[PDB]
């Protein structure tokens, strides 16, 4: 329950980590939990390091996603105006 | 309005000139008296009643004209006229409204202090009072169709 936190919390969000840096943490020495890693998180797997492209990650902006709710939020805040009157 | 007579007979003065029958509608007609022109009628004439017929389909369409009148015709048009009046100037006019919150309401707080003064409510008034329901009403217009924006300019 602390490894698999470990690969959770390492990212997001890090530009990148070294391979052997990695290597400190999940102890062992070549570990197959790597590669099972390598499947789990994907994520990248990139020679000698590793990457949290792309990008950091989905790339939220929201752009017109959140002007529904804008709308949204202001119908029911405009109907409490029409209840005091 | 409008108004309605009927000339009595001068002849038969010597007769009863004192009907009618199912006075309900005549005692409804000759009040209020109401002046004194009014009256001098009574003699040589009497009133008779009016009262409206529907004939209410056209009087709904008719209601409905004129309100509409005030709509837009596509209702998107002068609407979204008001849109492009959300940012005029408005801003402006909320500094319009923002004088009226300062210059009312600095004057408005001497008010609570003059109560104790006079002790309390005896006449009085000032004024410069209240005013503030128009201001505040001004402004729930202004942020409504203000709030018209999201709804309208997002699809």
């Amino acid at each position: 329950t602390i490894r698999d936190e470990i690969a959770g919390c390492i990212e997001k969000a890090y530009e990148k980590i070294l391979f052997t840096e990695a290597t400190r943490i999940l102890f062992f020495n070549t570990p197959k939990k790597m590669t099972d890693y390598a499947k789990k998180r994907g994520w990248v797997l990139g020679p000698n390091n590793y990457y949290s492209f792309a990008s950091q990650q989905q790339k939220p902006e929201d752009t017109t996603i959140p002007s529904t709710e804008l709308a949204k939020q202001v119908i029911e805040y405009a109907r409490q105006l029409e209840m005091i009157v | 309005v409008i108004d309605a007579f009927r000339l009595i007979n001068a002849n038969m003065m010597v007769l009863g000139h004192e009907p009618r029958q199912t006075t309900s509608n005549l005692g409804h007609l000759n009040k209020p008296s109401i002046q004194a022109l009014i009256h001098g009628l009574n003699r040589h004439y009497y009133s008779i009643t009016i009262n409206y017929r529907k004939n209410e389909l056209e009087q709904k369409m008719l209601l409905n004209l004129h309100k509409k009148s005030w709509m837009e015709g596509l209702t998107l048009q002068d609407y979204s006229e008001h849109c492009k009046h959300n940012e005029s100037v408005v801003k402006e006019m909320l500094e319009l409204a923002k004088n009226y919150n300062k210059a009312v309401e600095e004057e408005d707080k001497m008010t609570p202090e003059q109560l104790a003064i006079k002790n309390v409510g005896k006449q009085d008034p000032k004024r410069h009072l209240e005013e503030h329901v128009d201001v505040l009403m001004t402004s729930n217009i202004v942020q409504c169709l203000a709030a018209m924006l999201d709804t309208v300019v997002f699809k």
